[PDB]
């Protein structure tokens, strides 16, 4: 999982 | 282990994409720390940086969902425990 906050 | 505390404000967005998840065994691991952003702009929030509590937010029995949902709305100082992975 790779998200970008 | 590490600790690093992220001012919110300036510029707005926080600049960070974490990559892991509680599913796989990894404390939440920075992969990619944009710059011109709180997080890259701290001198601390550095990738190969495994979160493992976010404002007093043990992550460690948390999701990779879990982990950005605080980061997402986090309070005034981003207080981010990490375990730098260097």
């Amino acid at each position: 999982k790779e998200s970008l906050v | 282990r590490r600790r690093v505390t992220v001012r919110k404000a300036d510029a707005g967005g926080l600049g960070i994409s974490i990559k892991g998840g509680r599913e796989n065994k990894m404390p939440i691991l920075i992969s990619k720390i944009f710059k011109g952003l709180a997080a890259d702009q701290t001198e601390a929030l550095f990738v190969g940086d495994a979160i493992l509590s976010v404002n007093g937010e043990d992550l460690s029995s948390a999701t990779h969902d879990e982990a950005v949902q605080a980061l997402k709305k986090t309070g005034k100082e981003v207080v981010l425990e990490v375990k730098y992975m260097k």
